[PDB]
């Protein structure tokens, strides 16, 4: 077995940052995230040029 | 510098773990560091005490007795103190021109020979050039090296051969004051001590012959390399045989809690001891090699085996096959041939022999290393030891020669010492003159020491 | 003779690797603490100064 | 510096300089998004530090000695400018605007 | 390790030696270790920084050891409190941990030494060539049972 | 392609000779999760597999 | 990028294992140090060549 | 250790932090780059004046 160290430490710090003007911009359980794209289906179709 | 690892970095070797690990590091009753466990000691204070004089005035060539200051609870320090005269060279020399005069190599170590300690009236112990050589050359702690060096002369400054006055070198030697600390079985640990205040019945004494100036200055030649002595017209002022010489002592005081307690209760302690063997002279011109009956009495610890250059009585601690001659520059130097004479040695017990002939080289570098806290910087002084540590004072395997039956050491001498011996060098050839050597062995033993009803006594003797 | 003994077992090295938190043990510093943030005044009467 | 001229711009960035020099950096994935993103607040942070590693061909160029038409036939001079990019808020109401965060 | 001659020994350093005068070995002007900065890696992890060539050299051998080299180059870093003490002390153990780098930079010097060109009785007369070797000091236990040694735990 | 490296250049004899500067040259690694923010490898969330 | 299969070389195939521990990868490089080219005047198209 | 005062300047005195998150610290030292120094003729002591 391996021992890894999850994430950085300089990440760490800068999440420990908050104020009151990153809980106004950020934060909340109605806020979307990235990294996650919603998927919805398409209309299914063809396409060809025509003289 | 840009140092990103951080405090967490650690994080991933303290996590890291195995059987091993479990196994050497771990457990609740597992000590660890960065926490100092702290006991009390007890109270106490020292300081340093003049030695009260007994015997005359101390002079040159003669013996001055000492005794030791009562009102110290213990006494676990004592050196010496002597104001070298001032040496300077005269034109009307018998050498003339061609002439010059050095002090011998340690000067100290030297003009103090068969220096003892008694006890009543009791020889207790006894040390001499030899012994002192030995010791300090082999259990010498590194750093005071040049401490030593420098308050026992050689210091660079009095070994250095001077001219005559109308020469080139017209210096004069300087008359500074030099020390030599005394080794004894109280001084080699703290934990030995003498105990003064149980002792009050014994007249605890230091006896010191110092050796007459004649044979403590080189006349050297400055051409032929010849060593001729020296007399006192040659110099000037002449020579003085009185001389100022001091011995201090360190004494400890301790509280009444313990200083009366432990009175009136019978103590036994451990010493170490010297038993020196008679010195055989060596002719390498005839026997090829010696052998020397070895008798002592309790457990030996190491035994020390140097051949010694004794053409002239001037030089002194000359183990090698070729003496000193002087060189440019008004300096010393070892000359070109000088080696070791002992070429090899072996040890016999009854008709057995438990150390084969081994070399030479075995005894100067490998004991040393192994069995020893230094390694000698100069040619000779070999060594072999029945324990692993020569220098710890608790005591470890050692063989007693009491029980043991007559026992010969013999030692097979060198091509380079059987052709030192003849003579017919050149100039400052160092063996210009036929040379004569002699053996000396000396042994380190254990002894039992007892204090009861305020006297000492060797229960064992 | 008697029998040699040595390790026989392999022993269960788990595959993959581990995590360790790596997170700073105090964190005294890097963060301030709501007070003496550089840039703002805590000690301050509501907006209605403005009204 | 090649990364910072290049790499990050090319990523999440508007486009890119051409010409040699302004060195970038943000935290969030687009600097022309009005639209807040990752950011860190340097008022809750302690004592930050940037190290920057000059250049021989800058080194060489400070002092004078270049001959005719080479730019450097005088000793150079070179300073150091930093500018830094944040967010804030403001409150309009009552007919009259300010911060209320400050 | 200078690996230009393979007569030659234990010449760490970035110049070989040259003869001088009194037919003596005389080391020439130039001649340091080619090591500038070191650093270790734990799987991306950086556990010791870029740090000087100077503080392996010499604040290493000062706090944890026994004696400081009087040669260029030698270069340490030790885990425990004393080195030459055989009682266990600060360890880690490799088994459990996955792949580490060591990570170091070479000098001015060493790159101008490895071109030659260089005057007479300089050592870099010809080319040079540098072999970087690793060495570790590790633990480990015997067990000894019914007349035989092993390793419990290999 | 800076007009560095894919001019050519003559020998040493020549009137051309200047050496081909050696420098550091980026590439961007087109992947999935590299095309778009939204789609991210979840290494918290995979930590069975081996990248 | 953690390494995991010596080092890079030319012609030479080279495997580098995903730094793992973190919660979203979303881009790559690769940056690569080019060598120094330098003609000599022994080449085989002597004064006529160009690299 | 954590620069809390200044920068280290000739003939001035500045104080630093000792850093914390740390179980226990053990040692200390202090690293400083000598600067450069040349010699020139128009020194007070002419050519008999050596540095």
């Amino acid at each position: 077995t391996c021992t890894t160290g999850a994430g950085v430490t300089s990440g760490f710090i800068d999440l420990a940052t908050y104020d009151n003007l990153d809980r106004a911009l950020y934060g909340g359980k109605d806020a979307t995230t990235y990294f996650i794209k919603e998927h919805y289906p398409v209309g299914w179709f063809t396409k060809l040029p025509t003289m | 510098c840009t140092t990103g690892a951080g405090v967490t970095s650690g994080f991933i070797d303290l996590a890291t773990y195995d059987n091993l690990d479990r196994a050497l590091y771990g457990g609740k009753d597992a000590t660890t560091y960065f926490i100092k466990e702290h006991y009390p000691v007890g109270w106490f204070t020292k300081l340093p005490t003049m030695a009260t004089r007994v015997s005359g005035n101390p002079a040159f060539g003669q013996e001055f007795s000492v005794g030791v200051p009562r009102s110290g609870d213990y006494v676990l320090n004592a050196w010496l103190t002597l104001k070298t005269p001032e040496i300077k060279l005269l034109e009307t020399n018998r050498l003339g021109a061609n002439g010059t005069v050095r002090w011998t190599k340690n000067l100290m170590h030297n003009a103090v020979e068969h220096a003892s300690l008694t006890f009543n009236d009791i020889c207790a112990q006894q040390f001499n050039t030899a012994y002192l050589d030995a010791w300090t050359q082999f259990n010498m702690c590194e750093g005071k090296r040049i401490g030593y060096d420098n308050m026992i002369g050689n210091t660079s400054d009095m070994t250095n051969p001077t001219p005559a006055q109308g020469q080139d070198g017209a210096r004069t030697l300087p008359s500074k004051n030099l020390v030599l600390p005394l080794p004894f079985f109280f001084s080699r640990d703290c934990g030995l001590a003498l105990p003064t205040v149980v002792l009050p019945y014994n007249e605890i004494r230091i006896n010191i012959k110092l050796r007459s100036l004649q044979e403590l200055l080189v006349f050297q030649n400055k051409d032929t390399g010849n060593v001729i002595p020296i007399s006192a017209t040659d110099i000037a002022g002449g020579l003085a045989d009185t001389v100022e010489a001091y011995v201090y002592m360190t004494v400890g005081l301790v509280s009444n809690v313990e200083r009366c307690a432990m009175a009136g209760t019978v103590r036994d302690m451990v010493v170490e001891q010297m038993q020196a063997a008679p010195t055989h002279i060596v002719n390498p011109q005839n026997t090829n090699n010696v052998h020397v009956d070895m008798r002592f009495s309790h457990a030996v610890k190491a035994l020390f085996f140097m051949v010694q250059n004794v053409t002239y009585k001037s030089v002194g601690s000359n183990y090698t096959c070729v003496t000193p001659v002087n060189g440019p520059g008004n300096t010393v130097m070892e000359p070109a041939m000088s080696v070791d004479p002992i070429k090899s040695a072996s040890l016999t017990y009854e008709n057995t022999t438990r150390l084969a002939n081994m070399g030479v080289e075995y005894y100067s570098l490998v004991q040393p290393w192994y069995f020893s806290a230094s390694i000698p910087v100069y040619t000779g002084y070999h060594m072999y030891s029945y324990a692993l540590n020569v220098g710890s004072v608790h005591p470890s395997g050692s063989t007693n020669y009491g029980r043991l039956t007559n026992a010969s050491i013999t030692v097979t001498m060198s091509p380079e010492s059987v052709v030192a011996a003849a003579g017919g060098g050149n100039n400052n050839s160092g063996y210009n003159e036929p040379q004569r050597f002699a053996l000396v062995v000396i042994a380190v033993n254990h002894n039992v020491i007892r204090i009861m009803n305020g006297s000492m006594g060797f229960p064992i003797l | 003779k008697r029998r040699p003994h040595a390790q026989n077992h392999a022993g269960y090295k788990i595959k993959y690797c581990k995590q360790v938190p790596l997170i700073p043990l105090h964190g005294g510093d890097y963060i301030l603490n709501h007070w003496e943030t550089r840039g703002v005044d805590r000690m301050r009467i509501p907006g209605i100064q403005h009204a």
